[PDB]
């Protein structure tokens, strides 16, 4: 299943979003989420990092509060504040949802995984059509 | 200088990364 560990970040959630790529689209959406929202609302949870997909879970529940398909992921970001992560999902033909997260001590290792998933991904199926 | 963390991360924040899985499944 899973590519690496799983991530004990903070889940800001989602919104949706006009565009499927850009970091001001998700800038954009990472302001107005912390504007309405405090660090005792954030849930705690975990990002599992497979081949295919991107769970996000609660802490230690393990409960699952998103799942994702990497084929379906159009952009990836940190936020200008190094702490915040985002990516955009197509959840729909012209549907877009943008997922959000605080990470500490920042959001390296997470969109790194998340990056490497999707360039894994990629030659998995160029490969796989070929 | 810039540690690898770091010039990644500014990549990751100056244009983050499009998924050319997403593209490549679009095209078709």
């Amino acid at each position: 299943n899973e590519l690496v560990q799983k991530f004990q970040v903070y889940y800001l959630g989602n919104v949706p979003v006009a565009k499927p790529v850009g970091v001001d689209v998700i800038n954009g959406a990472l302001e107005s989420v912390l504007s309405s929202s405090s660090r005792e609302q954030w849930t705690p949870s975990h990002v599992s990092v497979a081949p295919a997909t991107l769970t996000i879970l609660h802490q230690q529940t393990e409960a699952v509060l998103g799942e994702c398909r990497v084929r379906f992921l159009s952009f990836l970001a940190v936020g200008r504040d190094v702490h915040t992560f985002a990516f955009i999902m197509a959840a729909g033909p012209a549907s877009f949802c943008c997922h959000m997260f605080w990470c500490e001590p920042n959001a390296a290792s997470l969109s790194e995984a998340v990056q490497a998933a999707c360039m894994l991904r990629y030659q998995k199926c160029l490969d796989a059509r070929s | 200088a810039v540690t690898p963390e770091e010039r990644h991360l500014s990549k990751m924040q100056q244009n983050g990364y499009e998924n050319p899985t997403y593209k490549f499944f679009e095209q078709m």
